[PDB]
């Protein structure tokens, strides 16, 4: 019974403009078993319609998926990621910066 | 080797929460095309990909039907595993499986491809040969002894060295503007002092495909290779793929740092150095 | 298309 620990991304579809339709992206890998849940933040707010890739795995057996919405970048919204996995004893959160 | 096509299936047993959850994927190449889920409102193989919506009802009909047999199959393989490592029925297990063919210029099969595994770990695989398994533990010498009395190497084979390569090379045809065209990346060098006196280089790649891409940072011809910050490369969201290559400079040296694009959708590697606007 | 498995682990 092996667990890992689910390495998170929080990036944009396209390098980030303010005021211009991009899409926010969480893309969370290398976790194991399968049970995750991955939300996208808004100003600590929660997205509400969010979609999801297909679970898949690459040759090492490791878990990833593909957390998206679309999202409209500004200079006070602030965006990030919560990843709770089960070897997490607390939720991750990763921000979003518009330059990684 | 010049193309492949590879499926994912993940098996899970949910003690009580419901009955196990087996879900599919396709794949051709860094392109998904299908997906079943026996866990959705309609258990039914569903369309990732433009090219393969060209596909008659027949084919969704047949996919569907040979996954609700699947679906099944797997629901006894689960419980057969508890058993041979002696798991209690109230805890969770996941079966993984993932084969597929890869094409070579000759036109046929390159080689057959079939790995299993078990929460997590290595179970058993079949051995380049199409003939030979690999197990991993005894449990899986006890699965080995009956797809061997099954007769399941004999029928891979022949599905890996015909059926398969046939498929696949039906797909790359249909979605050949796509599967068959590289996308160039989309590149350029952004500059953030993290002091006065450094600041970070970071080379970016954007939208390309296949996601198979190298890009280095390097100083005067000579590599940063440990000094150079690397991401995974990530899903875009669209099919294309991003990542991107940092390195901390020296305020002055700037211009000695040139990063390195590799790409197949690049007739010539690309040479970037970051430009003041 | 997916080979149809008939035989269980």
């Amino acid at each position: 019974m092996i667990q890992r620990t689910p390495k998170i991304q929080v990036y944009s579809r396209h390098p980030a403009e303010n005021g211009k339709s991009n899409f926010l992206n969480c893309y969370v890998s290398g976790f194991h078993p399968s049970d995750i849940e991955v939300d996208l933040l808004k100003n600590g707010e929660r997205i509400e319609k969010v979609e999801h890739s297909d679970l898949s795995f690459s040759k090492d057996w490791s878990f990833y998926l593909l957390y998206y919405t679309e999202f409209t970048p500004t200079e006070k919204d602030e965006y990030a990621c919560r990843v709770n996995h089960v070897t997490l004893s607390q939720p991750k959160i990763v921000k979003w910066d518009r330059d990684m | 080797g010049s193309h492949s096509m590879r499926y994912f299936y993940t098996a899970m047993s949910r003690p009580g929460r419901g009955e196990p959850r087996f879900i599919a994927v396709g794949y051709v190449d860094d392109t998904q095309f299908v997906r079943f889920d026996s866990d959705a409102a309609s258990p039914r193989t569903e369309p990732r990909a433009p090219w393969i919506e060209q596909e008659g009802p027949e084919y969704w009909d047949r996919n569907t039907q040979i996954f609700k047999t699947n679906t099944q199959t797997y629901r006894e393989s689960l419980r057969n595993l508890r058993g041979y490592y002696n798991q209690s029925e109230a805890g969770s297990h996941i079966i993984q499986r993932m084969y597929g063919c890869d094409l070579g210029p000759d036109g046929r099969l390159l080689r057959g491809h079939d790995q299993s595994a078990y929460d997590g770990k290595d179970y058993i695989a079949l051995n380049e040969d199409l003939s030979s398994w690999t197990a991993a533990d005894t449990a899986a010498q006890i699965t080995q002894r009956k797809w061997e009395a099954a007769r399941v190497a004999e029928q891979l084979r022949a599905y890996l060295e015909g059926l398969c390569v046939e498929w696949l090379r039906r797909y790359l045809e249909n979605g050949k503007e796509t599967l068959q065209r590289a996308d160039p990346p989309k590149t350029h060098v952004t500059h953030h002092p993290v002091s006065d006196h450094e600041a970070t280089l970071r080379c970016w790649a954007l939208g390309f495909y296949p996601a198979e891409i190298t890009l280095t940072w390097q100083r005067d011809g000579e590599d940063q290779t440990q000094d150079t910050e690397l991401v995974e490369t990530r899903p875009a969201g669209d099919r294309t793929f991003q990542k991107w290559a940092a390195v901390v400079v020296p305020s002055g040296e700037e211009q000695r740092y040139t990063c390195h694009v590799q790409h197949e959708g690049l007739p010539k590697p690309l040479t970037l150095r970051w430009e003041p606007s | 298309l997916p080979p149809l498995d008939i035989t269980p682990y």
